[PDB]
């Protein structure tokens, strides 16, 4: 399925677990891959450090379980791990994403209107944007004129700045500009551990 | 005469060169090479640890000059290895070919052939 | 010195078909071991089909067994994918790798993957909308609405302006069609002096545009 998420500081030990059966061979491997990138073998043969790969690395089974282990995680370990079986399976188990964790950043928050290009075309998008926080987890929620909004915005989050560690989010709500006009008081309102109470960007509509 | 070992599976295997023809019918060791690769996943799986110095005992036996007989690995080591690799050769099916049969190896301390076994 | 290029991507409708190239080049593709391996946006990876290098041996994964093919032509050193019957399930990137045998029994060299889309939409070019600017510092940045299928690219002053840029993730709407946004923070003082331009590129369409963002 999608990626586990682990948090964990420069200097952390980590062991990812690999769960399968005994009736799997010990020709594991393990991969590491980074956003947009393929991913790249690091340990062969359930222990075998491939070719370049930091000593930190380390691979072992026990029984059922393969594991790997970063003895001091580094900035440029934090990726997603994945295991793969050998023959006849081949079958690859549920990558772990590890991420950085940094001190709480609360985001800055700021709303854009519809431009006048997109409105002559008959639709309205309003695009909240929290920039450069910390940690990911984030509530946007769409106010229309105090009137609450679910399935009409779409929200998309980045990867973990490689320099401050943040992410940002982008939430785009879109209507049609017949209701778009009915309507004047547009708000995103954002709750986040970085924030004593709940920001509300706004706008009236003229 | 010998030659050194250049079947990749046979390298790092316990001993130093080879003679061709081979014990499977093999010509050179490329020839060998390729058709070994056909039990690559079973030296994979592991169902024994001494299966790929089985397998290289007949697709590479060993030459030291002096003696004047290719050596294989022992009926004793062999016969492990189909135990223990025949019951997920079972599942794919494909089984043992008599190429392999077990009871064409010497025994160890047999009275016409010699043996090795794995380090 | 090895090296895998995937080709055959693009867009496909349900039930439709699609055949990827694997060209390798600084081994052989005959008895050599091929495997593909794809990764849905934002999934795991997932091992679909591999040959462990002779014609027999082929296997498949159970979601994908009775519907892809795999093929080889050593003329050419390239390995085939024929994908058919495919479902929106099948979208992902799709990644060709040599499995190393002894002693790595691994996949140690990876293509950069191709990617496949499998929707009931069809091209679409984006509209490219400001966000116009309005902390001591001023967020800007463009919508690009409704594109269909993935990528588009984005730059701000034709690659001058990269510090603070954050361009979004795309979002899959129920339209079936991708969305996405590019932002930038730029220091307030420079605004009526600095022109902000973002160059949006969707190659599946031929489409360019570069949008003046303005207050």
């Amino acid at each position: 399925q999608s990626p586990s998420s682990l948090s964990a500081s420069v200097g952390d030990r980590v062991t990812i677990t690999c769960r399968a059966s005994q009736s799997v061979s010990s020709a594991v491997a393990w991969y590491q891959q980074k956003p947009g990138k393929a991913p790249k073998l690091l340990i062969y043969s359930a222990s075998s450090l491939y070719s370049g790969v930091p000593s930190r690395f380390s691979g072992s089974r026990s029984g059922t379980d393969f594991t790997l282990t970063i003895s001091s995680l580094q900035p440029e370990d934090f990726a997603t791990y994945y295991c793969q079986q050998g023959w006849p399976f081949f079958t690859f188990g549920q990558g772990t994403k590890v991420e950085i964790k940094r001190t709480v950043a609360a985001p800055s928050v700021f709303i854009f209107p519809p431009s006048d290009s997109q409105l002559k075309s008959g639709t309205a998008s309003v695009v909240c944007l929290l920039n450069n926080f910390y940690p990911r987890e984030a509530k946007v929620q769409w106010k229309v004129d105090n009137a609450l909004q679910s399935g009409n915005s779409q929200e998309s989050v980045t990867e973990q700045d490689s320099k401050d560690s943040t992410y940002s989010l982008s939430s785009t709500l879109t209507l049609s500009k017949a209701d778009y006009e009915k309507h004047k008081v547009y708000a995103c309102e954002v709750t986040h551990q970085g924030l004593s109470s709940p920001v509300t960007k706004s706008f009236n509509r003229g | 005469k010998c030659q050194p070992i250049e079947i990749p599976m046979c390298k790092d295997i316990g001993y130093q060169m080879t003679r061709m023809p081979n014990l499977m019918g093999h010509e050179n060791q490329r020839e060998a090479a390729i058709q070994l690769h056909e039990f690559a996943p079973l030296v994979e799986y592991g169902c024994h640890g001494h299966l790929r110095f089985f397998l290289c005992s007949l697709y590479a036996p060993m030459c030291t000059e002096q003696v004047s007989t290719p050596i294989p690995a022992c009926r004793v080591m062999c016969e492990q290895a189909r135990l223990k690799c025949s019951p997920i050769m079972e599942q794919f099916n494909f089984k043992w070919p008599d190429s392999l049969d077990c009871r064409k190896l010497p025994n160890k301390n047999d009275p016409n052939y010699l043996c090795m076994e794995a380090p | 010195e090895v090296q895998l290029v995937e080709s055959g991507g693009g867009l496909v409708q349900p039930g439709g078909s699609l055949r990827l190239s694997c060209a390798a080049s600084g081994f052989p593709i005959r008895g050599s071991s091929i495997h593909w391996v794809r990764q849905a946006p934002g999934k795991g990876l997932e091992w679909v089909a591999a040959t462990y290098g002779w014609p027999g041996s082929i296997t498949y994964a159970d979601s994908v067994k009775g519907r892809f093919t795999i093929s080889a032509d050593t003329s050419k050193n390239t390995a085939y994918l024929q994908m058919n019957s495919l479902r929106a399930e099948d979208t992902a990137v799709y990644y060709c790798a040599r499995r190393h045998t002894y002693p790595l029994w691994a996949l140690d060299y990876w293509g950069q993957g191709t990617l496949v889309t499998v929707s009931s939409a069809s091209t679409k070019g984006p509209s490219v909308f400001p966000l116009a600017p309005s902390g001591g510092t001023a967020a800007l940045g463009c919508l690009v609405k409704d594109y269909f299928p993935e990528p588009v690219t984005v730059s701000w002053n034709s690659g001058a302006l990269t510090s603070g840029v954050h361009t979004f993730p795309a979002v899959l709407q129920s339209s079936g069609l991708y969305s996405l946004s590019s932002v930038v923070t730029v220091p307030s003082s420079s605004l009526g002096t600095q022109t902000y331009i973002c160059n949006v590129n969707h190659k599946p369409s031929n489409t360019k545009v570069d949008k003046k963002v303005e207050p």
